[PDB]
């Protein structure tokens, strides 16, 4: 079984009885670290960079493992942070999925007030993401790089049967592949469940404030 | 016997769900309606009706 | 026949009113019965159960009770691989139907 | 958006109601007659019910994913949402 | 939508306090004196786009409009390289001469003369804007022609447009000295009646206490008013510092005025701000400063036998903190217990933690604003009300509003407008007590 979401545990497994005495679980836990580096490189990065006491166990051997281990992790990592990938996305998901911004969740709800007052089955998410385009391109996350702009996405997501749309409106953010391989896809759960939760407090917040 | 007392404990709890979300039903109108769909009538007529009905007991 | 009996007497039931010749009763009889007639071409669509059983999870899922949606989804495969003195096959469209018209009434 | 049945399907239906309004008008050179007021009335008929079909389909999924292109035709059509305006529908106006 | 500010500058001392704010403004945005972007003005955070609009040329140009009585200030601003910042329909000349010879009646009467060669601007550089949060007047309550006008002006805003904050930076005169226009208090008093009546939210700009600290902690024998102008310019630019920052909080003027604000009588602000200077500390030194009575800008007469309370304490921390300095420095200043609340709605010390401009030239880790809904203030309105009811006792200098006929015909609006100060400052009484729900 092969993947380029789950590859980080996926077809590749530890094998336990397989381990020879002069073999140390560090020592696995490393290379195997290495080896599943590699392969995301050169098969989810589809990056092609080249690697470079007597007794039986050496001790040359560990210094190998750990100037190779370092080696690989060091190069995937600047791969990582320059290409596909940034740390941005997570500065962007704070600035944005963590409701940073303000003025943008400000006006953003400031439309939403028209909309989500009507029933939740009356909606339309083909106004909705004209709404939210409409409302980057008039907020600060306009002046943010485009990349991370893409990365967001509103979506309907069911929360009540048919009551007001202030329940259903949500945001997605969806993020795939290479580009943000981590979360799971159960991460980014618990982020739009406390997206949700923030999201009731700021309405009824701006609720006070209006009064 | 223990199938349909399992049975039973499902559509209750489906029932009292649906009643905390927007209307629900009470148990001989929710056999009504499970003997309807078994019948083949539409689900959403009945639901229609049901509405309705609850709409004109309440006022 | 017994389909008409048998929304009579649910009518009788939801409506609190045992009374055949009420004129309202007639009407919603008849109603019922167009109903019936109407929606003859639209069918229950596993896939489409399967999806809102998805949606109601979700929404579960919000309301923050993992339990409740575990059983639910239990006793819900188990309905569906369940046995029944007229339904003695399992995850029949019969279930479907049954799961349907249960998401409707919530 | 022929790889899509439903939509080529529609197209092809709205073609066809165009080519018979056409044809219909180029019926009576002058005011239409009787019979062309009840073929105009059987056209606007199965052109409501078209429009319907249309509407229902280009909202076939408003609340999850769906191709980019189709919402911008969507939202094309609603430049003022004239279709909720008009109830989702076209030619639910009065004879 | 981003809600813009607009900023009205009137009288002499008004419109300086005006320069120097839109100076300083320009100053933290890092734009040049002609309103153009700079390389190092647009590459940051600062949003410059609420109380500057953009161009199509990246001019910033600010939301502010210059009206006088006396055209001689306008051009001396005019003079300053800082002409270029403003277009000329933001700017207003004056058609009157010797402005209103500092009489609110004057003032008023030829604000109403010039009722719409105002409205016109005003709706003007309105409809340019999308959404507006509200209005922003500076003004001297001791010059009686802006005094007159900013009543007049204020009357006008309100009745045409009763949707927007209403705020204004009320000079208040010297109570170290008396002026030769001795009807000044009544003029404030009409003023402040107009602002009880009118405005909601007052940050009060005593000078007696800006002289003391120009002395003391300037360091100069005899202060000027542009130095004193230059320095409240910097500590009030330092308020606006948090609606600069887009990512932490909506922080929303109408809303950070509403959490303090308990009534739109009850609209009255302390200041006080630190450092001030002509070196190393944390949290607790911030506020534990601020508690001392040392670095207020706002000062009350000789009382100390009556209670009062700090009806609202909030503090804007603008440089880089931690999260734990905060919550420990609540924590301590509240079991050090430094402050008092209203018992039956007792309250908390609200913070507002900020990060400094790049393009701000530090040389400090930490800038402390406190704005405090405090009982004090009384005291320095007894002192106004005292300062008139002797004036009225004396009843002197009623020419200057019997020039004016509409006060020639009735000085009933001293009257009311001392009747209304009373009553708010029984209602400060009363809120100094838990009774206040009664009342």
């Amino acid at each position: 079984a092969v993947k380029a979401d789950r590859l980080w545990h996926d077809k590749y497994a530890l094998r336990k009885p397989m381990i020879p005495s002069f073999m140390t679980m560090d020592q696995c836990r490393k290379v195997l670290l290495i080896g599943k580096s590699i392969n995301f490189l050169h098969q989810v990065c589809h990056d092609q960079t080249p690697t470079t006491l007597f007794t039986d166990l050496e001790n040359a051997f560990q210094g190998k493992i750990d100037a190779a281990y370092f080696e690989t992790s060091k190069y995937l990592l600047d791969v990582l942070n320059k290409k596909y990938s940034l740390l941005d996305h997570m500065q962007a998901m704070r600035r944005y999925l963590l409701l940073g911004q303000g003025d943008f969740i400000r006006h953003l709800m400031d439309l939403l007030k028209p909309e989500l007052v009507r029933p939740a089955t009356t909606l339309y998410q083909h106004n909705l993401t004209g709404i939210l385009e409409t409302a980057v391109r008039a907020t600060n996350a306009q002046f943010d790089s485009p990349e991370i702009l893409k990365r967001l996405d509103v979506r309907l997501l069911e929360v009540s049967p048919g009551d007001t749309g202030w329940d259903v409106f949500s945001l997605d953010y969806h993020v795939d592949g290479p580009i943000a391989t981590v979360f799971t896809r159960e991460c980014m759960s618990h982020y739009l469940r406390a997206f949700n939760f923030l999201w009731r407090a700021k309405r009824v917040e701006y609720i006070l404030t209006d009064i | 016997a223990a199938n349909l007392n399992a049975v039973r404990e499902t559509m209750d709890v489906l029932l009292e769900i649906s009643r905390i979300l927007n209307t629900g039903l009470d148990m001989e109108t929710l056999s009504i309606c499970v003997r309807l769909c078994e019948q083949g009538i539409n689900p959403e007529a009945l639901s229609s009706v049901i509405k309705e009905l609850r709409k004109a007991t309440e006022a | 026949p017994q389909q008409e009996r048998d929304v009579r007497e649910l009518i009788r039931l939801v409506s609190g009113v045992q009374d055949e010749a009420d004129p309202n009763f007639q009407l919603a009889l008849h109603f019922a019965w167009s109903n019936f007639r109407f929606h003859r071409f639209l069918d229950v669509n596993s896939h489409k159960v399967e999806k809102t059983i998805e949606g109601i999870y979700e929404k579960f899922i919000i309301h923050s009770d993992l339990s409740k949606a575990a059983s639910w989804k239990r006793l819900t495969d188990e309905f569906l691989n369940a046995s029944l003195p007229s339904i003695k096959e399992i995850k029949t469209d019969a279930h479907y139907s049954i799961l349907s018209l249960l998401l409707c009434l919530s | 958006f022929i790889l899509l049945k439903p939509v080529f399907h529609c197209l092809n239906e709205i073609l066809d109601l165009c080519h018979s309004f056409c044809s219909l008008v180029s019926q009576n050179l002058g005011p239409l007659d009787e019979r062309g007021a009840a073929q105009l009335s059987i056209l606007v008929k199965g052109f409501s019910r078209q429009s319907s079909l249309l509407f229902k389909i280009l909202s076939s999924v408003r609340n999850h994913q769906i191709n980019s292109d189709l919402a911008q035709l969507l939202l094309r059509l609603d430049y003022n949402k004239y279709y909720t305006q008009a109830g989702g529908t076209l030619g639910s106006f009065g004879m | 939508m981003p809600r813009e500010i607009i900023t009205l500058q009137l009288g002499q001392c008004g419109n300086q306090i005006g320069f120097e704010f839109w100076k300083q403004l320009c100053a933290e945005h890092g734009i040049s004196p002609e309103g153009i972007v700079e390389e190092f003005a647009t590459e940051g955070t600062d949003r410059k786009d609420v109380f500057f609009y953009q161009a199509d040329d990246e001019h910033y140009i600010p939301r502010a409009v210059l009206l006088d009585l006396e055209p001689r200030v306008i051009h001396s601003i005019l003079n300053s390289p800082y002409a270029k910042l403003y277009n000329p329909e933001n700017i207003y000349l004056s058609e009157h001469g010797g402005g209103a010879g500092n009489n609110w009646a004057s003032g008023f009467s030829q604000g109403e003369k010039i009722h719409e060669d105002i409205f016109d601007i005003i709706d003007r550089e309105a409809d340019g804007s999308d959404s507006l949060e509200g209005f922003v007047l500076c003004h001297s309550i001791a010059g009686g022609t802006g005094s007159g006008l900013g009543s007049y002006l204020l009357e006008r805003l309100n009745d045409r447009y009763p949707k927007k904050l209403v705020q204004t930076y009320s000079v208040f005169p010297n109570q170290d000295e008396m002026s030769d226009v001795v009807v000044q208090p009544y003029n404030s008093l009409l003023t402040l009646k107009r602002l009880t009546q009118n405005a909601d939210c007052v940050v009060v700009l005593d000078n007696t206490a800006l002289n003391r600290i120009a002395t003391d902690r300037l360091h100069i024998q005899n202060p000027s008013f542009s130095q004193i102008n230059q320095l409240v310019s910097t500590i009030m630019s330092a308020s606006t510092t948090t609606l600069r920052y887009p990512g932490y909080m909506n922080n929303d003027l109408i809303g950070l005025i509403a959490s303090l604000i308990p009534t739109p009588r009850l609209h009255f602000l302390m200041t006080g701000y630190t450092p001030l200077t002509t070196r190393k500390t944390t949290v607790l030194d911030v506020m534990r400063r601020l508690l001392q009575p040392k670095n207020v800008m706002v000062s009350t007469g000789r009382d100390r036998q009556t209670n009062h309370c700090y009806i609202a304490i909030l503090n804007i921390i603008q440089g880089e903190v931690d999260p734990t300095q905060v919550h420990k420095s609540l924590q301590r200043i509240r079991e050090r217990k430094l402050a008092n609340f209203i018992p039956w709605g007792p309250a908390s010390i609200q913070v507002a933690l900020s990060r400094k401009s790049p393009y701000l030239p530090s040389a400090h880790r930490v800038s402390g604003l406190m704005m405090a809904n405090h009982t004090s203030i009384s005291s320095l309105f007894e002192s106004s009300c005292q300062q008139y009811d002797k004036l009225r006792k004396r009843e002197a200098f009623l020419e200057q509003f019997r020039k004016e006929d509409i006060f020639k015909e009735n000085f009933d609006e001293l009257d009311r407008s001392r009747e209304v100060v009373q009553e708010l400052i029984d209602e400060y009484h009363a809120a100094t007590r838990p009774d206040y729900i009664s009342w």
